[PDB]
RNA sequence: UGGAUGGAACGAAAAA
RNA sequence: UAAUUGCGAUAACGAACGAGACCUUAACCUACUAAAUAGUGGUGCUAGCAUUUGCUGGUUAUCCACUUCUUAGAGGGACUAUCGGUUUCAAGCCGAUGGAAGUUUGAGGCAAUAACAGGUCUGUGAUGCCCUUAGACGUUCUGGGCCGCACGCGCGCUACACUGACGGAGCCAGCGAGUCUAACCUUGGCCGAGAGGUCUUGGUAAUCUUGUGAAACUCCGUCGUGCUGGGGAUAGAGCAUUGUAAUUAUUGCUCUUCAACGAGGAAUUCCUAGUAAGCGCAAGUCAUCAGCUUGCGUUGAUUACGUCCCUGCCCUUUGUACACACC
């Protein structure tokens, strides 16, 4: 049995709360994709979104310094006049290819 | 009367029922065509039996099932095994069994589950675990 | 206008309650157990006992005290309710016989190996085929313990 | 050859019928819309907004088509979805009632669908002249 | 499929009702940082604003921003169900608000100090720094400051 | 494991010891015929006596047998 | 008086025993039969219960 | 799976099911060590592997190796699975699987 | 005249035997009747702790009652509809016969 | 016709 | 061998319990008996599309016929069958073929001798002894407490997001429960954004709830690596339901407020196939309240098929200053 006062004591030290963290919790780069396009960006597409053997929301965006919105209307237009063939359209992952 | 034979496929839980008789080659799930099987991934996975002995076969002959129970992947399974079941019964019990042998020996050197159920049932839960045999947690002190 | 399912468990309790009962009435008279029949306009129960004379008591005064017992207690009509008395056959063959008897003797100073070999060797000489009997408790000492008597061989799986 | 509405996917017959049933735009609007959120499980209201309405009928109406007799019972029984009870595990939670109430009613005005003995709705004479010449127009569309 | 290319009006981060909404997000989660601003709410003015929801903030025309403002300040003068504002009946007047970012820790505050000045358990609660709710508390809420 | 107990051992046994002129080298016909010879309580034991006395004659048709 | 038994038992625990031991806790009202789980255990047989699996 | 086939056809214009075995070849650890002794003080020594281990430990270091990369990423793990499976079939040093498997390779033969 | 009799019992062998002589009584009569249906079998169960305290492993332990149902259909003159209710009566086995 | 030693490990109030 | 289960050896011979044997349950039967409270086909009446016969529906007294799917009762079926290896050459073991089923087919139920100074006098109208018994420790009534919080630990529920979130569509189970001196389980119609309200209806039940149109799941979209459209703790305002009575909010619904959490240290739990794991549903308590338990089904992995190293268990030999027995 603790003595009425030891108990008392330990109470006091855990209220040293602030919470114990095991962790590191480094940061990273942040990036900051654009968000709304503009001429010199869209030219940058149309000149060179030819000569990838694969483009998707993904990888225009990787590369790109352009959001998953912008990508993917962007292949929505590209591909409406044709320059990447549709080979499979499922949602949630779009694959296109250079036409040649 | 005309020619027609009636078989089943099972799984899990799921049943199928499988009407077959002398036609002009239409194939019906619960009243609409093959070609509508839902999954958009087990799409072959039921072709299997119209394309492992080719379509020619089913000229003459027309094919209605009638699935329930289970879920999306033991019906499929079902209405599979119903028309392969539901062939071969016709191909017994109208045709020579030459073609019979042929088409029995392609099935099971392709897959056995065409013409065999499948003999893994469910495993009773039990008291002391959420499972069959999973236990909730010792803690000794 | 019950369901099938009530119906059932209500006449299973209607087995316990009587069960219950005459076990706690008819033991002097060496009760074996009780059967319930029932048909359209009665309901019967046969009373399985050894001093069936007992039972009935004179000009059956006992038995037609039991009827009214049930009959007033469980809501029946006269007429619906009967109860017949019948001598058990095989006495020795029925363990709530012996464990009443055993009860009895221990009850009128019968020593306890005396009273359990008498018992086991009645059993024996009855005709049976195994027999067992277990006393637990306090037995001329404060400290509990309990005691086996068996003749004969039986199973348990 | 003869067609159905069974004899065209899911998903292409509703957005077709749905389709028409917009430049006509005579079906009904409760009124109430945009504002609801079409059951208590839901967490938004649809994204949409721009109708859906008409996507309901569509589908209320293939599913009258399908079965026998249906009542908002079942339809709140079938919309609903698994709602997320906080930090409590999810449960099932039937739709809202008020929004297929007031789309059979609409079905109604246009005759699509009336009532039938033993309860609920039934799908109507020149109803299905309508879904069966849809699935006819959606299926020859390949062409 | 259509990509047009821009106009030079586009701002980034601007003010309103106290508050430094984002920019360059869809104009109904911006709203959202509107303190005591949710989604219901923020996508209800914006259709009774006759906005499309699709634009990004930033990419917005001004004169209709002050409309969206009249709307929410008094919601019930167009046509708003008067189920959507989160202060109903309140204390004195007894007619319906909806208060907004500033007014919000106000509201919340001039309660606190009703029920500390009438003596109502719940307010002792609130001075003690205690849960109101009724929840347990012997092994929840260990660290809570 | 596929071991066979001792009721099922001296039985066959017994059958073997005073049934040799009888039931043959098949199990379906000694089956058929082991109900009609002897009385067994259920079927899987009467099929296990049946297995196992066919055992012992297939033993028996390459020389003797100990005991 | 008036008041010997006033507060009202229809629901609840208290409104209900078993028709045994008269037990509040641990009743089995299922089938509505009305038995604590102990004693039923000891008259199960004679009700009719059995153990199979 | 579909996707990531997808993936592999249109880079790398060979079969991808060729793709995927080779990858499989390339990334299964051919020596691993593990504890030996006789008593207290065992030791890590080195063994050699079972060709069916060889292909069950190529296909996790796979896997795990797609799950981990597109893991917090906007690469989806379709197409991060084909890229570890194109790295490993090609041979690259930049593909986790071979980062574990010749890791294990170094330990054993230093530890042999 | 369009009779049903409904048996409820809980023992399968008198059971059958209710079954069976009431059939075989109509056959002998000569009858038309619609053969004894077999309703499937409900079985009643119950779950408790083995334990009457509450301490020792959690063991758990269920209980059955097995119903068997079965209903036959009957065209039948009244003199003999009398005479089955009459007979074949005979303990743990429920019968209930109903026109209409 | 064979072959391995191989780390550390204290204590348990009186009576029945 | 899973087994003092067997082959056998043998101062032992002949026996009994346990294991096994046994019972229930899940898998096979186009074979027996059948079945509007289960179906199926055809025939009538009838709706739509093409028309050339046809395809998909609706229809109780339109009948006729059958039992494959469903339900049971009686039975059959696997006994390691046949073949090839391997061992005194026996009990056995391994592989293949055939087969619905070849780890005692899978899972349970029952389960020996002797014990624990394990738990329970709060289950008992089962109890010995002690205490109290009328300003009672009996019983009853009102209001609080069983939740109370500076802290420590156990079983769990939510999540730390893209193998994702949100919105529309698609659309599938099984185990069960249900009202008589009663208010149960509710279909259908109407009102209401919702919770819910109101007018009717079937069922004492394979027929009615209920095809429990469940969830996870799929298909189109919006989002986009930002403590963000992840996460929903804390808190404010209003509307209902259950209950005499909800105030330290019973629960449900609507709006707003939007905290930790970026995969978790020493340590530690469960598990070999429809099993782990994910996902829901029914029942128990129940006037109302599941983050619990007992069962049920849906989706369905990885990794052994081994060993005594750690923790333990069975048999034999050996040592012992132990016998409440290595604490
Ligand atoms: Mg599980
Ligand atoms: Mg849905
Ligand atoms: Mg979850
Ligand atoms: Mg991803
Ligand atoms: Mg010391
Ligand atoms: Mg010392
Ligand atoms: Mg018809
Ligand atoms: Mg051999
Ligand atoms: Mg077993
Ligand atoms: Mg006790
Ligand atoms: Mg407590
Ligand atoms: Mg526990
Ligand atoms: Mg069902
Ligand atoms: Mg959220
Ligand atoms: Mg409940
Ligand atoms: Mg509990
Ligand atoms: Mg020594
Ligand atoms: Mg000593
Ligand atoms: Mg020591
Ligand atoms: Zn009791």
């Amino acid at each position: 049995q603790l003595s009425k006062a030891a108990k008392a004591a330990a109470a006091l030290a855990g209220g040293k709360k602030s919470k114990k963290k095991w962790s590191k919790k480094s940061m990273k780069d942040r990036a900051q994709h654009a968000v709304i396009l503009d001429q010199e960006k869209y030219d940058r597409i149309l000149k060179e979104v030819p000569t990838y053997r694969y483009v998707s929301v993904s990888v225009l965006v990787d590369r790109l310094k352009i959001g998953g919105s912008l990508a993917r209307i962007a292949l929505r237009h590209l591909e409406k006049e044709g320059i990447i063939k549709p080979i499979s359209k499922h949602s949630k992952q779009a694959i296109y290819t250079r036409a040649t | 009367a005309v020619p027609s034979v009636q078989t089943f496929g099972k799984k899990k839980s799921a049943t199928a029922v499988a009407h077959v008789k002398a036609g002009k080659g239409l194939i019906k799930v619960n009243g609409s065509p093959i070609t509508l099987v839902e999954p958009e991934i087990l799409r072959f996975k039921v072709y299997e039996p119209l394309l492992l002995v080719g379509l020619d076969k089913f000229s003459n002959i027309d094919i209605r099932v009638r699935v329930t129970g289970g879920g999306h992947v033991s019906q499929v399974y079902a209405i599979r095994q119903a028309i392969a079941k539901g062939l071969v019964a016709y191909h017994q019990k109208y045709v020579d069994e030459q073609s019979k042998n042929e088409l029995k020996k392609a099935f099971t050197s392709y897959d056995r589950t065409l013409l065999i159920a499948d003999s893994r049932r469910p495993e009773p839960k039990k008291f002391g675990g959420k499972g069959a045999r999973s236990r909730f947690q010792k803690s000794y002190r | 206008l019950i369901s099938k399912k009530r119906k059932l468990v209500a006449d299973g309790v209607f087995y316990a309650e009587l069960n219950e009962f005459f076990t706690r009435e008819l033991a002097e008279e060496g009760y074996s157990g009780v059967e319930v029949r029932v048909t359209p306009t009665k309901t019967e129960v046969i009373i399985r006992a050894t001093r069936t004379q007992d039972v009935l008591g004179e000009n059956g005064r006992r038995i037609n005290e039991l009827t009214l017992l049930v009959q007033k207690r469980f809501k029946y009509a006269p007429g619906t309710i009967v109860l017949y008395a019948e001598r058990v056959q095989d006495r020795g063959l029925s363990a709530v016989a012996q464990a009443e008897s055993m009860k009895f003797k221990l009850l009128n100073g019968l020593a306890i190996r005396r009273a359990a070999y008498g018992v086991v060797r009645y059993v024996m000489e009855s005709g049976a085929k195994g027999c067992e009997v277990v006393v637990s408790g306090k037995l001329r000492a404060a400290r509990a313990k309990a005691m086996k008597f068996a003749d004969g061989f039986l199973i348990h799986s | 050859p003869g067609v159905s509405v069974r004899d065209v996917a899911a998903q292409d017959f509703i957005n077709a019928y749905a389709s028409f049933l917009q430049r006509q735009g005579k079906l009904e609007v409760p009124g109430y819309v945009d504002i609801v959120k079409t059951s208590s499980g839901n967490e938004m209201p649809p994204q949409d907004a721009e109708g859906w309405f008409y996507k309901r009928a569509a589908s209320v109406a293939r599913h009258i088509y399908m079965r026998k007799q249906v009542g908002v019972g079942k339809l709140n029984k079938l919309y609903g979805g698994a709602k997320s009870r906080g930090v409590r595990p999810y449960k099932h939670i039937d739709a809202s009632g008020s929004i297929n109430r007031k789309v059979l009613q609409a079905l109604e005005k246009i005759g699509i669908v009336e009532i039938s003995p033993k309860g609920g709705r039934r799908i109507s004479e020149n109803g299905q002249r309508d879904l069966d010449r849809i699935a006819a127009q959606t299926l020859e569309e390949d062409e | 499929s259509l990509v047009v290319q821009e106009q030079g009006s586009f701002q980034h981060i601007l003010r309103l009702l106290n508050t430094n909404v984002d920019g360059n997000i869809k104009i109904v989660y911006a709203l959202t940082t509107i303190k005591g601003v949710g989604r219901r709410y923020s996508n209800l003015v914006c259709k009774k604003a006759d906005v499309d929801l699709h634009k990004r903030a930033g990419e917005l025309t001004q004169e209709e921003l002050e409309r969206i403002v009249q709307i929410m300040q008094n919601p019930t003068h167009y046509k708003i169900p008067a189920w959507f504002l989160n202060r109903q009946n309140d204390i004195t007047d007894g007619k319906d608000y909806h208060t907004l970012a500033n007014n919000v820790e106000s509201k919340l505050r001039d309660d606190l100090e009703r029920l500390k000045k009438i003596r109502a358990h719940r307010g002792i609660r609130h001075f003690w720094g205690l849960r109101v709710r009724g929840q347990h508390t012997k092994t929840t809420g260990r660290r809570r400051a | 494991g596929r071991v066979r107990t001792k009721t099922v051992k001296r039985a066959s046994k017994a059958l073997i010891e005073r049934y040799y002129p009888k039931l043959t080298l098949d199990f379906q016909t000694n089956k058929r015929l082991c109900d009609e010879i002897a009385t067994i309580q259920s079927k899987r034991l009467r099929n296990k006596i049946a297995g196992y006395t066919t055992h012992l004659m297939k033993r028996i048709q390459k020389g003797p047998v100990r005991g | 008086e008036n008041v010997w038994f006033s507060h009202p038992r229809r629901y609840g625990k208290g409104s209900r025993q078993c028709r045994v031991c008269s037990s509040h806790t641990g009743l089995i009202r299922k089938y509505g039969l009305n038995i604590c789980r102990q004693c039923f255990r000891e008259k199960a047989n004679d009700i009719g219960f059995n153990k199979f699996r | 799976i579909k996707h990531t086939l997808d993936i592999i056809n249109v880079l790398t214009d060979q079969n991808p099911i060729q793709v995927v075995v080779d990858a499989i070849t390339n990334t299964g650890p051919r020596e691993d060590t593990t504890r030996v002794g006789g008593g207290g003080a065992a030791r890590r020594q080195a063994v050699d592997v079972s060709p069916l281990r060889r292909v069950n430990q190529a296909i996790a270091l796979l896997t795990i190796g797609a799950r981990e990369a597109a893991f917090r990423n906007i690469k989806t793990i379709a197409e991060t699975l084909a890229e570890e499976l194109i790295n490993a079939a090609k041979g690259s040093s930049t593909s986790y699987a071979i980062k574990k498997k010749d890791e294990l390779e170094r330990v054993a033969k230093s530890n042999r | 005249i369009k009779i049903r009799i409904t048996l409820t019992s809980t023992k399968v062998k008198q059971l059958e035997n209710v079954s069976s002589n009431i059939v075989k009584n109509a056959e002998q009569h000569n009858l038309v009747k619609k053969g004894p249906v077999r309703l499937p079998t409900k079985v009643l169960k119950i779950s408790t702790r083995k334990t009457p305290n509450g301490e020792g492993s959690k063991t758990w332990e269920t209980y059955e009652m097995r119903i068997h149902k079965r209903y036959i259909d009957l065209e039948a003159p009244v003199q003999i509809v009398k005479r089955i209710t009459q007979i074949t009566i005979e303990p743990g086995v429920d019968v209930e016969v109903v026109v209409a």
